[PDB]
């Protein structure tokens, strides 16, 4: 029973998350994020190991569950008559990337990498363990403000990660890839690497390249914020028009600029204590 | 300043 093992709370961030509340494990008092989901809003689904039919949200959760904190960590979950009930880690103190970009604007170079490296191992992780999320945004990234670690959360919109086209996408358009604006078409690893461009260019410029369609197809990239030459190159590399010239995510963590990054601790203490 | 906003998904 749900409403046993945990005392819930309010609702979190207003709903900007979805139906998210606030809750404490009754076991040990730990902290968790209760997310509710409706099985009449529920386009994909998957199969456990086990075999019960469940969201493939909660598939790609359990797939990434094991112990790397870049990724948020599904602690447990429940179905309903009418939902599927997700227990998450709730870090605290947090506050989500896009709501950091906005309070202080665009960020330091070395703020920039820390946490962009962060988001690459995690997406890397994902990867590792059969997952795309597609939809890697500032929204979907929650800062532990405490130990400047970085959370990739809501898997809302993922796939099981696979080597041929994907021809459907529901994630956030202004990160999607040119190819899937002109084809609806595009591979999960080049597509992912270019929403990683559009978050880079977000951090160090304070906010995204592009809001329109043509914006997003015709290959031009203004900075409006001073930017260092080998951050500029990385951004233009990863915003490649065409996905085979992206670079792959060993091509970006050994990119010049990603080089001599600050430890998760180091960044807290110099950047968000 | 330019206006910043979210984008949904879904
Ligand atoms: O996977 C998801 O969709 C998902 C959504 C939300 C959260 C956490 C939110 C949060 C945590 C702590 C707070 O104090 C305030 C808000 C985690 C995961």
């Amino acid at each position: 029973p749900l409403e046993s093992q945990y005392q819930v709370g309010p609702l979190l961030g207003s709903g900007g998350f979805g139906s998210v509340y606030s809750g404490i494990r009754v076991s040990d008092n730990l902290p968790v994020a209760i997310k509710h989901v409706e099985k009449d809003r529920i386009s994909d689904w998957g199969e456990l190991p086990n075999g019960t039919r469940v969201p493939m949200e909660v598939v790609l959760l359990k797939k990434v569950s094991s112990g790397f904190s870049g990724v948020i960590r599904l602690l447990d979950w429940f179905e309903r008559p009418d939902s599927f009930v997700l227990i998450l880690e709730r870090p605290e103190p947090v506050q989500d990337l896009f709501d950091f970009i906005t309070e202080r604007g665009a960020l330091q170079e070395e703020l920039a990498r820390s946490f962009f490296w962060q988001v690459l191992e995690a997406v890397r992780h994902c990867h590792n363990c059969g997952v795309l999320h597609r939809d890697i945004k500032d929204e979907n990234i929650l800062i532990d403000l405490n130990r400047g670690e970085l959370k990739l959360i809501d898997f809302g919109s993922g796939a099981l990660l696979k080597d041929t086209v994907y021809t459907d996408f529901d994630g956030t358009r202004v990160y999607s890839p040119p190819e899937w604006i002109r084809y609806h078409r595009y591979h999960g690893r080049s597509a992912a690497v270019w929403s990683l461009g559009i978050l880079l260019y977000d951090m160090v410029c304070g906010d995204i390249p592009f809001e329109h369609d043509e914006e997003i197809i015709g290959g031009q990239v203004f900075f409006r914020q001073r930017v260092s030459s080998e951050c500029q190159h990385l951004i233009r590399w990863c915003l490649a028009l065409r996905p085979s010239d992206r670079p792959t995510f060993e091509e970006i963590q050994n990119h010049p600029w990603m080089q001599d990054v600050l430890l998760p601790q180091e960044t807290a203490e110099i950047h968000l204590h | 300043a330019r206006k910043r906003r979210r984008h949904p998904s879904g």
